[PDB]
């Protein structure tokens, strides 16, 4: 399961 | 920057002169991923052209495998033509046998 | 022995043409599980090897909602980094990023990627100490700065070790077996005219997998670290990989050269050499 991405 | 595409033009199997085999045309280390990639008999596009889904490697690097079903003979000439932001003119690389 | 899980994300925006494509692409031990493609009406994540149908419907529809999520955030990204490099809204960009645990056999973390691109080119990664961060332009500062602020890096190591790794974990066990496959290469010299007195000789090795090989050429015995031609390895198409090497050598010698091939498939090495018909 891939990770949840945070905003750059 | 932009990244150059190398291009690989080779068959599947070891071809044996009117044997059915695949052509494939090997796209690597090119960037931006938006590229048009054509296979060329005897000069003129060849209609039936299947592409992998797009990839990208450890360098961010593209790459991708178009190949077509065909049965070579002695005289006949393939070629894969790649255009790509990266260069000024599409490139072309012909099917040698030998490689 | 080790084993990997690791995602390669792609978003790339079109202005004009459409909502950015957004795609996500997992992969176990360097072979492609699951794909997520937003160029679609109805995306979905996919099984990609066969093995991955066991998992449930429960499991297609969370990674689904959860590659949405992460789009719809890339999206935002995108526009982002227009301000951070004061570009304008008309070209296509993109971002990238390689997210992902690489655990040893007893199953505790060895390495965790979380690396960053912007338009092909490093933009942030999380160092190998998973505390701090490597940013590679001005613009990737902003961003080290805000993910410092936020304790990003501790949310990550605590995917790398915990999530990550379990998961990894599950999807050995439903595709083991098929994962440990080998194919040893089927290798065959060929021989080809040169000018004059020289002749180049061929050595291909076909049908194996893994990618990784060796090819050697030696003469007498002994290897040759110059003039060696070759080609990068390639796919079959057929799931397999092939590769040759070739030297030149001279008319009437042929015999005093031998090609050697190293593949973890293989019970030992081959041993081969021009086989005149």
């Amino acid at each position: 399961s891939i990770i949840g991405f945070e905003k750059l | 920057i932009q990244k150059t595409p190398q291009i690989q033009v080779y068959s599947r199997h070891p071809p044996e002169n009117g044997k059915p085999n695949i052509l494939n045309c090997y796209v690597t280390q090119f960037h931006p991923p938006h590229i048009e990639i054509q296979m060329l008999k005897n000069g003129k596009k060849i209609p039936k052209v299947e592409m992998s889904d797009m990839s990208f490697s450890k360098d961010w690097s593209f790459y991708i495998l178009a190949h077509t079903e065909f049965t070579p003979t002695e005289t006949d000439t393939y070629a894969c033509r790649v255009k790509h932001d990266s260069m000024a003119e599409p490139k072309t690389v012909y099917w040698d046998r030998d490689m | 022995g080790p084993h990997s899980l690791r995602y390669f994300v792609t978003a790339v925006s079109r202005p004009g043409l459409g909502e950015p494509r957004y795609m996500e692409v997992g992969y176990v031990d360097d072979t492609e599980f699951v794909r997520f493609d937003s160029d679609a009406e109805n995306p979905r994540y996919e099984p990609r090897a066969r093995w991955m149908e066991q998992e449930g419907p429960e499991y297609w529809e969370r990674e689904t909602q959860k590659a949405k999520g992460n789009e719809q955030s890339f999206r935002v990204d995108l526009r982002t980094l227009l301000g951070y490099y004061n570009q304008s809204k008309g070209g296509s960009h993109t971002i990238q990023v390689i997210s992902g645990c690489e655990v040893g056999s007893d199953g505790r973390l060895l390495r965790g990627y979380q690396q960053y691109a912007y338009d092909g080119c490093d933009y942030i990664a999380l160092n190998e100490d998973l505390k701090t961060w490597t940013a590679a332009d001005m613009a990737a500062l902003i961003t080290k700065h805000k993910w410092e602020q936020a304790g990003e890096a501790e949310r990550l190591r605590a995917y790398l070790e915990g999530t990550c790794v379990e998961w990894l974990r599950r999807y050995l066990k439903n595709g083991n077996a098929t994962l440990l496959r080998t194919d040893s290469p089927k290798a065959h010299v060929t021989h080809h005219s040169r000018p004059e007195d020289k002749v180049t000789l061929r050595c291909w090795a076909l049908g194996f997998y893994p990618a990784d090989i060796t090819l050697t050429w030696q003469l007498n015995g002994e290897e040759l670290i110059q003039d060696m031609e070759l080609v990068e390895t390639r796919p079959a198409g057929d799931g397999t990989f092939q590769k040759w090497a070739s030297v030149v050598v001279p008319l009437g010698k042929e015999q005093y050269y031998t090609c050697h091939v190293y593949h973890q498939g293989l019970p030992e090495p081959l041993t081969l050499r021009w086989e005149p018909p």
